[PDB]
């Protein structure tokens, strides 16, 4: 039920990213049963920032594409229970290039996802609160944030 | 109405015996296409092949799942200015044209933009 702009849409992205995808990131379409690929779903890496707390770790994430797509924008997410104030409990992230309401635009290239979700990592955005606790800890025990994020770091090493 | 279409007429003993590396062999050298394709299983959407994915290059036909009624999408994926316009393909096995038959139809497929 995939539209065939969307079969061709996903095919230069995959083209796109081979070509030019930035440093240490990685993004492959998922292998399934039958040893084929699914063009829909696709299992990618964002390394963290050095420098920061994130450094060190590599986070997965999958991107899912609608049927509609490039008109709805892909499907984001962390595994569950991944930790950050932008990120929901199912491991959805919150970004506004990812909203079909807000900032997302049918030009916008998975390698423009990716960095946003790096630039997210270590700069968590007020207007997102998408994880209660994590967001508790943010604002007003910066300590044991700090500390749950260097551990999430050594858990998702490279 | 912007991909190109066209039928294949094969024999039953042609679908078990066809390797998928010279299957996009022969596509690519009847219409024209550049060394960078994909090619796709156009009804359930699985990537069966492109310049990266070659997991499935030594299967036959049959050992990728496609059989009689099956459509394929071949597409040119070099990006470049003048791109050849994707073809799609029907798979039809009749009973019985000789062994051994993989007869390409004659599609005028144009370069575009």
């Amino acid at each position: 039920s995939m539209s065939s702009l969307c079969l061709q849409r996903l095919q230069e992205e995959r083209k796109k990213w081979r070509k030019d995808h930035p440093f240490g990131f990685y993004a492959k379409p998922v292998k399934k049963a039958d040893g084929s690929m699914d063009l829909q779903k696709w299992e990618a890496g964002i390394p963290g920032k050095e420098g920061t707390n994130w450094a060190g770790g590599v986070y997965p994430i999958t991107v899912e594409y609608p049927n509609e797509y490039p008109s709805k924008p892909p499907k984001v997410k962390f595994p569950a229970g991944f930790y950050h104030p932008n990120v929901y409990p199912s491991g959805t992230i919150c970004l506004s290039i990812l909203n079909e309401d807000q900032d997302w635009r049918p030009a916008i290239t998975l390698k423009q996802i990716v960095l946003g979700v790096q630039d997210l990592l270590d700069s968590p955005n007020p207007n997102s609160p998408a994880q209660e606790p994590a967001w508790r800890s943010f604002s007003r025990n910066k300590a044991e944030y700090d500390k749950k994020v260097l551990l999430q770091a050594k858990q998702y090493s490279k | 109405s912007k991909v190109c279409r066209g039928v294949i007429k094969l024999s039953s003993d042609c679908l078990n015996k066809m390797k998928l590396s010279d299957f996009v062999v022969l596509i690519r050298e009847k219409y024209s296409y550049p060394q960078d394709i994909s090619l796709l299983d156009a009804s359930n959407q699985r990537l069966l092949f492109d310049y990266d994915f070659e997991d499935l290059n030594d299967r036959t036909l049959s050992e990728i799942n496609l059989g009689n009624g099956s459509i394929i999408l071949f597409s040119d994926e070099e990006g470049d200015t003048m791109i050849r316009k994707a073809i799609e393909l029907f798979l039809d096995v009749d009973d019985e044209l000789p062994c051994n038959t993989c007869s390409l139809p004659d599609v005028e497929v144009p370069l575009i933009k």
